[PDB]
């Protein structure tokens, strides 16, 4: 009985991403358990290296998330990426920045 | 004081 | 204005692994048909990649593959304001891999007379939605729900006997399968 | 309108790398106004919001230590539970916790929170009676029988009766300008075509806390419920959340649907439609 859950995954943009202006990336990771997760930001699939992190909680169905975020300024040209690892992931996941709002 | 106790 | 209907099939098979390219085509229609392909919910962004030479011969090649290229796709012929068929979509394009080995479990002894039905069980310790059965992989494989509420459990040839396989995933991500069972067919 | 004050715990341990993993935070409403850290360096109770780093030192030596205690105990009932149920001391396991109470405007209580958890199953609960408490697996019946010895729902019922109003009220006060806000969100529709004569619509809710909100997609009235696509809360960072549901639709029939938005800090509902 050690059960499992799996990890959710969401790369957004605090601010409306506009060209220019100081904001900061987020990778929501979210749904998972056991409390131990591998997660990572990457700028054009190289390893950035400031990052933070939400204190570790869980939610009412005892499931742990996280949030991780870095300061940038966006452009066109440069693509970004959330990379997640997990006990129940085999394989390194990778989910890129997309433009939304 | 500890709360909760287990 | 008479109105054709094309077809869709994956080659090969409808199952495939990551890193492993397999062609999309669709066929009229005779020759060169103008084919366009779409993905629903999210927008299959390398249609466009594809050249228009193969394109107009279907065949829509997907070099290598991802997990983004999972998704349901549909082909249609002739746009608008002139003539279009009836696009078909039967098709699930699936991508396997990525979580963790969902395991076999089994009733008594895998070798029987085969007319016994099908009864087989395929569990897993995470918490999955959906599990998949590929005899083959016109047969390819079924999809299945959860027996028990909340624990994930799902119970379900004299010649030639097919293959096996499970699968599990996320009913929110469909299309994204866990990575190829153990294998309980011939070999 | 009303509000809650929780506490949260989580121990993971692990195997041969030493001493077991525990951390704890304290969530007013959506928001964490402290932190406790095991493994961090100087570890103590952290505040985490700026309304709190005034407090006097006697109310920080009460949360660092009021933290160690309960980290103590859940380290040793971790310790304890790991052999109960056949398992040998290689595994990583974890186990959670959850209490708290609700307040109302009136300044009441609404209902108290004791729940634990171990490796994500239910343990023991309180009842709405908070007197006594439902178990679940054979592991939590005799600590349901310790506590009944104890009487323990009668004295954390007092603690959270008179006093986490208190606590509470207190940090209400001190946040008047946080924990008591109101953001309505900022909220639009886009529309992405998705094939020949097919689109599909976003309903974007940003910026908005608490995190309680409601995006139901409606056509001519009715709602899409089955058809419609949700995804879970996620913070903004700064305590505002996001969130968005999109429907596909028959290009041509764009204007039949629009989304309608329920939150707290809107004065009433709002409907929108795609802007063409
Ligand atoms: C009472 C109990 O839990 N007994 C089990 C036993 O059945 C099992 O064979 C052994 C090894 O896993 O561990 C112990």
């Amino acid at each position: 009985d050690p059960i499992q859950r799996t990890p959710k995954i969401q790369v957004y943009s605090r601010h409306p991403a506009e060209n220019g202006k100081s904001n900061f990336l987020n990778c929501y990771v979210s749904g998972f358990h056991p409390s131990d997760i591998e997660v990572d930001l990457l700028k054009n699939g190289e390893r950035i290296e400031k990052v933070e992190h939400s204190d570790l909680s869980f939610s009412k169905d005892w499931s742990f998330y996280l949030l991780y975020y870095t300061e940038f300024t966006p452009t066109e040209k440069d693509e970004y990426a959330c990379r997640v690892n997990h006990v129940t992931l085999s394989q390194p996941k990778i989910v890129k920045w997309d433009r939304d709002m | 004081i500890l709360r909760w106790e287990q | 204005g008479h109105l054709p209907k094309p077809t869709l099939w994956a080659e090969p098979g409808s199952v495939i692994t990551q890193g492993s390219p397999v062609t999309l085509r669709c066929q009229g229609g005779q020759e060169t048909q103008e084919y366009r392909l779409y993905r629903e919910k999210k927008t299959a962004l390398w249609i466009t990649r594809i050249p228009q030479e193969l394109v107009k011969k279907g065949q829509f090649p997907i070099p290598s593959i991802t997990w983004e290229h999972a998704g349901r796709y549909r082909c249609y012929y002739g746009s608008d304001t002139a003539g279009r068929s009836e696009s078909s979509d039967p098709l699930e394009l699936v991508v396997t891999g990525a979580y963790i080995k969902p395991t076999l479990s089994a009733q008594p002894s895998p070798v029987v007379n085969s007319g016994g039905n099908v009864i087989l069980q395929c569990d897993s310790q995470v918490a999955f939605d959906g599990f998949s059965l590929c005899k083959e992989g016109h047969p390819q494989c079924l999809n299945s729900q959860p027996h028990a509420r909340g624990s994930s459990r799902a119970i379900f040839s004299p010649s030639r006997r097919w293959w096996y396989r499970c699968y599990a995933y996320d009913s929110n991500s469909p299309y994204e399968w866990s990575l190829p069972s153990d294998l309980l067919e011939l070999l | 309108g009303s509000h809650s004050l929780r506490y949260f715990s989580t121990a993971v341990s692990r195997p041969g790398r030493g001493e077991p993993r525990y951390i704890a935070v304290e969530y007013v409403d959506d928001t964490q106004f402290l932190r406790f850290d095991s493994d961090a360096a100087i570890p103590r109770m952290e505040p985490r919001e700026p309304w709190v780093e005034q407090e006097g030192p006697q109310y920080w030596e009460w949360t660092t230590g009021y933290a160690k205690a309960n980290a103590q105990t859940d380290r040793v009932a971790l310790r304890n539970l790991l052999r109960r149920y056949n398992q040998s001391e290689a595994g990583s396991h974890t186990l959670q916790g959850m209490n708290g109470c609700d307040m109302g405007p009136d300044g009441r209580l609404l209902r108290g929170y004791h729940q634990h958890a171990y490796d994500g199953k239910d343990y023991i609960s309180l009842n709405e009676d908070l007197r006594s408490w439902t178990a679940a697996d054979t592991v939590a019946q005799i600590t349901q029988r310790f506590y009944e010895a104890e009487e323990y729902a009668e004295e954390f019922r007092t603690y959270l009766e008179g006093e986490c109003l208190e606590l509470l009220r207190r940090y209400l006060e001190n946040g008047k300008e946080t924990l008591q806000r109101a953001d309505p969100p900022k909220a639009h529709v886009a529309h992405h075509p998705i094939s020949d004569h097919e689109a599909t619509l976003r309903c974007w809710a940003l910026g908005f806390y608490p995190a309680e909100i409601t995006l139901t997609w409606q056509r001519d009235g009715e709602e899409q419920t089955q058809d419609t696509e949700l995804v879970e809360t996620r913070p903004a960072g700064d305590g505002t959340f996001q969130k968005w549901a999109a429907v596909v639709v028959p290009s041509g029939e764009e204007q039949r649907y629009t989304c309608h938005v329920q939150h707290e800090g809107l004065p009433q509902p709002l409907i929108l439609r795609w802007e063409q």
